[PDB]
């Protein structure tokens, strides 16, 4: 009876595909081409936040868009002062090997998640000064590679193990766990109502996630290399992509679509960070050619070099307000460039 | 989190005393230490401060050389070495713990204290409306607040605190800088600032509202006090 | 503007402890243990010392070695092998006495596959063979033949410069070489691989790691200054 | 001849000036080549270009004219400086090479050895001990501690600020500036080679039984030797001797010292891949 | 076996994924430029803006 299950299966994948299908006409490219602003945009770099030790594998922005986080290699978190180049924290890991870290949007904790297998939570804002770990998230497989956090308790994982997993702080327990992917997970993107939230895989094919109901609303596919990083757009019905194959895939989760890819002959390394502006109106990815090309969403088009970086651009993001974008990459070296 | 403090008590004119704060339940290797020091029948006041890495030290106007301050972080603890101890100086010691990072809560916690019986310009004047008046439960309170300078520094920060201590024990915190209340005080509080005259409201009353408040400024780094408003039931 | 002065003087502290780990960071000198499940890994991270990554430390003359194994993993796909560029050398470690798909073939072929990550390209292997006397149990004792199922292993012989220093028997010796060189073959075809032979415990080892870090840093720093 | 003098040494100024100051321009801006040995090579790099911006074109000028037109106060001057930045190359040079050993000798310990500390220290004692040395030789007038009529002779064999050097002076400048760092380079360089060939050796071993030394060493030595050794060497017997050497001769052999001034930079920052893309990436 | 289990999983979970709702992908792509047009009036601090509008001001 497996036979018949397979048969199943591809029979209502290529009838979805044939849904996707018919309910698409035109592509965005063709509708905005009437318009073409913002052709050509200039952000110098004016901050440059050096002092960590090793190559630099993620960063998160905070709320109040004035603080940061980066992670690196050797295992350490730094909470960064961003406007006036100022370490606040300094945050020694048990792992060695971190991969990913996350601001809390209270403030008050960070997430750490690398090869060791957990999601260590630090609060910042204990009834003492010292940053503390208030608690390991255990329960992954494979090696944690995002941890985004959902609420000041409530937060979203992302591991090697090909497995997503929501967990809450009060408990530490891995609550209402989903898996879909057949290839292991490397990013999530948060949706801003964090309500859903959108994760790349190795699979090659995006997952939309619902919080409350804990099993995967809507699929993707449509990347011909491996899925490094994910951002989702702040309107909430769109996300973008980075990957391998020098493609950023702008998929809608309305519509079940992807709304346009941003590739060129140049590029041709993976991209390793993607974020979206304040209106969303640039996408800002990283390459691992030394370079964060601007891409402009609405054109169709990169429109902005974020050069200056002599490694591997590993993380990007741009603040809650779009004020400027951070940029960690392996050179050791976080440049925002506002 | 505590701080208990040692040492203190009958001096003879011109003597030496080495005051203790020990730092118990937590580590002040990253804290600033402030020696803050109350009135017994007037306001607080600032004679001395060092820095986490005791890179920055300051030290009043009044007594610059004369006094010494360290810290032992394998020990955890300040030491406050004072000489040629006059009639004047007496006071109620209290040790201040202040970390700066951004967003941190200056002045937040305050040790037990000590007592001191002793035998016979550029400084920001800080000033307050009052310093007693009869108030009712419920009713909303206002505290007014004045400065002799701007507040307002050109990065924003408008560098004010209100601590507002009862009688005869360790001070609290309830406001730093500007609209900004430590969440151990009740969410009641606000505070309201022009830039030179400020204003610190409370919704509602209970029994911890009896007691002095005190208004600091931290622009420049004198330390003023102000005359502080006092709350009865 | 103290408050932000003091923003200051905690970024100057928190640079200072920074460059402390930075002067640790730089004395130390960080190693990858690989391999399979059943080869004895374990038991050399044990001489080293007497989740998913295991931050084993051990110091030879004053030189400190992180060497870490990944426990917990997918085992499908090694996309974490990127994490890894920083490492003086990766410690490859198989069992030797499979006797008679085979487990044998599986490790040659990750070690193919690691040899040929582009991820290690400035990374050198330091393979290490152990059960040499759950070999000497197997080859000696002859209950299982290599000769079964292997077409080659016949035609070749022991090669005139090894050197059998246990000197169990000729047998044994031409089975471990014939293993040397079958793993060999893939580094042959920047980077060198080290071959060594062990037992499941031994303390040499550990020196083993030193002395072939010695030579790698060496000849890096030789193609550094155009030297070699 | 004075134009074909004029011209080749324009040429030997202008070089000097353009890849010192590229030298620095590089190591001072791209953070991939802000590591320890980069400092010492900024340090040369440095050093050879005030030679070139301030020793060089008086001392030009009396290559010129067989004269100097410039002062005695400054005549001093010029021989203080031209002793001291000339020496601080050696002395860069010397610690450059003691830093390649610690490189091989010492693999595993070389970025904990050569540390930023360790490089500073030797940056500085180039800086400082032939600074003080000569002005000490110069000023103080420990040039030659006696001879004073020799000293006037020697000053009227030209006229032109030519230097003068007693025998004890001379052994004491020969060990100082020249032979105590040029036997170091050389042993060190020695010590380099047997072991790059050693490690040359095991491989081309090993990749026959599966079927860059002498070049560098012998350029980083040949230019030295070649560009120091022969000045060193008569400014040394000289004084030895009864003082019979050709003035052109010696020139000639402050103008090789000035070459190897010339070739530092193209030695130690353009001969090596890493910073030759460095400067492709610059221009 | 677990082979067919896991099919069955993966078969009713995109055949319950297939009644999710499809809007036309025009009216997605105007929604999207509507929302990038509503905040690039504003879209702070990307557009052309004075030294005095950065606070960092270098
Ligand atoms: O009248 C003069 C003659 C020669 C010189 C220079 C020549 N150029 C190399 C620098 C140098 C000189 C002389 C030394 O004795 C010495 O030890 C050094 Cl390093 C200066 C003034």
């Amino acid at each position: 009876e497996l036979d018949q299950l397979r048969q199943e299966a591809e029979q209502l994948k290529n009838q979805i595909r044939d849904a996707r299908k018919a309910c698409a006409d035109a592509t965005l490219s063709q509708i905005t081409n009437n318009i073409d602003p913002v052709g050509r945009i200039q952000m110098r770099t004016r901050r440059t936040l050096r002092g960590h030790l090793a190559k630099i594998y993620a960063m998160h922005w905070g709320t109040d868009s004035r603080l940061l986080v980066s992670a690196s290699q050797d295992g350490k978190l730094i909470i960064w002062d961003s406007y006036t180049t100022n370490k606040v924290h300094a945050i020694p890991l048990r792992s060695s090997w971190v991969m990913t870290c996350a601001y809390a949007p209270s403030g008050n904790y960070v997430a750490c998640g690398g090869l060791d297998n957990i999601c260590s939570i630090y609060n910042l804002k204990t009834r003492e000064g010292n940053v503390r770990v208030s608690r390991e998230l255990a329960g992954h497989t494979g090696y944690l590679s995002c941890c985004r956090f959902l609420d000041d308790n409530q937060i979203v994982t992302s591991s090697g193990d090909t497995t997503c997993a929501l967990w809450d702080i009060e408990t530490g327990q891995q609550t209402t766990t989903f898996t879909g992917h057949t290839g292991d997970v490397m990013s999530l993107s948060l949706a801003p109502d964090t309500r859903l939230f959108v994760s790349g895989a190795c699979d090659a094919s995006a997952k939309l996630w619902d919080v409350r109901e804990g099993m995967c609303r809507q699929t993707f596919t449509g990347h011909e290399s491996d899925i490094n990083a994910i951002c989702f757009f702040p309107n909430g019905n769109a996300f973008a992509t980075g990957s391998d194959d020098a493609t950023c895939r702008l998929f809608d989760l309305r519509a079940d679509q992807e709304l346009m890819t941003y590739s060129h002959d140049n590029i041709i390394c993976g991209i390793t960070s993607v974020s979206f502006s304040k209106s969303g109106r640039l996408l800002l990815a990283g390459y691992d050619d030394f370079n964060c090309n601007v891409w402009d969403a609405l054109k169709a088009d990169r429109a902005g070099v974020l050069a200056g970086h002599d490694n591997r651009v590993s993380c990007l993001g741009v603040t809650d307000d779009g004020m400027a974008v951070a940029t960690g990459s392996w050179d050791s070296f976080l440049k925002i460039w506002n | 989190v505590q701080l208990v403090e040692s040492g203190g008590g009958l001096v003879q004119p011109g003597g030496s005393r080495k005051l203790s704060c020990s730092a118990s339940g937590f580590a002040f290797s990253s804290f600033g230490m402030h020696w803050v020091r109350q009135a017994p029948e007037k306001g607080l006041e600032w004679v001395a401060y060092i820095s986490s890495g005791s890179g920055t030290i300051y030290y009043a106007d009044t007594v610059k050389g004369r006094f010494t301050i360290s810290r032992d972080d394998p020990k955890n603890t300040l030491f406050l070495q004072m000489t040629s101890l006059r009639s004047e100086d007496t006071a109620m010691y209290y040790c201040v713990r202040s970390i700066y990072y951004y967003g941190s809560s200056p002045f937040d916690f305050w040790g037990q204290g000590t007592t001191l019986t002793v035998s016979s310009s550029s400084d920001i004047v800080m000033t307050q409306a009052t310093s007693s008046v009869p108030v009712t439960p419920g009713e909303s309170v206002s505290i007014s607040c004045r400065s002799s300078k701007s507040l307002l520094h050109s990065n924003g920060n408008t560098y004010l605190y209100w601590f507002l201590q009862r009688p005869g024990q360790s001070p609290q915190l309830l406001i730093y800088r500007m609209s900004n209340l430590a969440s151990g005080v009740p969410d009641r509080f606000s505070g309201s600032g022009s830039g030179t005259a400020f204003t610190l409201t409370i919704s509602r009353l209970e029994a911890e509202d009896v007691g002095v408040y005190y208004c600091m400024q931290h622009l420049e780094y004198p330390l003023t006090f102000g005359a502080g408003t006092k709350l009865e039931l | 503007r103290n408050e932000e002065k003091a923003q200051r003087e905690a970024n100057k502290k928190i640079e200072k402890q920074l460059q402390k780990d930075k002067q640790v960071y730089r004395a130390t000198h960080r190693l990858l243990l690989l391999g399979a499940g059943e080869s004895g890994k374990n038991t050399i991270v044990k001489q080293m010392r007497i989740s998913g990554i295991f931050e084993t430390k051990f110091q030879v003359d004053k030189v400190n070695f992180h060497m870490f194994d990944v426990g917990a993993q997918r085992d499908e796909r090694r996309k974490w092998i990127q994490c890894f560029n920083d490492v003086t050398a990766i410690i490859f470690v198989v069992a030797s006495s499979s006797y008679n798909t085979n487990r044998l073939q599986a490790a040659l072929k990750l070690f193919d596959s690691i040899w040929n990550n582009k991820w290690l390209r400035d990374t050198s292997v330091i393979l290490f063979l152990n059960k040499q006397d759950l070999l000497a149990e197997k080859v000696l004792a002859g209950k299982s033949k290599i000769e079964d199922y292997f077409p080659e292993f016949a035609r070749y012989t022991t090669p005139e410069d090894a050197t059998p220093e246990p000197g169990e028997d000729p047998r044994v010796t031409r089975a471990k070489y014939f293993i040397r060189d079958e793993f060999l073959r893939i580094s042959t075809a920047r980077h060198y691989c080290y071959p060594h032979f062990t037992c499941s415990v031994d303390t040499e080892n550990i020196r083993r790691v030193f002395n072939d870090c010695r030579d790698i840093i060496q000849r890096m720093h030789l193609r550094q200054y155009e030297l070699l | 001849v004075r134009a074909s003098l004029y011209s080749l040494m324009v040429l030997i100024i202008l070089t000097t000036l353009v890849g010192n100051l590229i030298v620095i321009v590089s190591i001072s801006h791209f953070k991939q080549l802000h590591t320890p040995t980069n400092w010492l090579i900024h340090s040369m790099a440095t050093v050879d270009f005030l030679l070139g911006c301030l020793v060089m074109p008086y001392s030009m000028v009396r290559s010129a004219e067989h004269c100097w037109y410039f002062g005695e106060v400054f005549c001093k001057i010029h021989t203080s400086t031209d002793i001291m930045l000339s020496s601080a190359s050696i002395f860069h040079l010397s610690f450059i090479s003691i830093d390649r050993y610690y490189a091989v000798c010492d693999p595993l310990r070389y970025k904990a050895k050569m540390n930023i500390l360790v490089i500073c220290v030797m940056i500085f004692i180039s800086w400082s001990v032939p600074a003080v040395f000569a002005f000490g030789m110069i000023f103080l007038e420990l040039n030659f501690k006696g001879a004073e009529e020799i000293y006037y002779k020697h000053v009227h064999c030209r006229g032109g600020c030519s230097v003068f050097f007693s025998k004890i002076s001379g052994v004491l400048t020969f060990m100082t500036s020249f032979y105590i760092p040029g036997s170091i380079m050389l042993c060190v360089y020695y010590r380099i080679y047997l072991i790059a060939k050693e490690q040359a050796r095991l491989i081309s071993d090993a990749n026959q039984k599966l079927q860059k030394a002498v070049k560098t060493l012998g350029i980083v030595m040949g230019v030295f030797l070649i560009c120091w050794c022969p000045f060193f060497i008569c400014t040394v017997m000289d004084p030895f001797l009864h003082y019979i050497i050709p003035p052109t001769l010696n020139d000639v052999l402050i103008w090789f010292g000035y070459l190897n001034s010339t070739f530092n930079p193209m030695v130690y920052a353009f001969f090596y891949p890493w910073f030759r893309k460095a400067l492709k990436m610059m221009l | 076996t677990a082979s067919i289990a896991q099919a069955r999983k993966l078969v009713e979970q995109l055949k319950m994924e297939a009644n999710i709702d499809r809007i036309k992908v025009s009216k997605a792509a105007a929604d999207l430029m509507a929302y990038c047009e509503a905040h690039a009036k504003e879209d702070p601090l990307l557009t052309p803006v004075p030294a005095s509008e950065n606070p960092f001001r270098e």
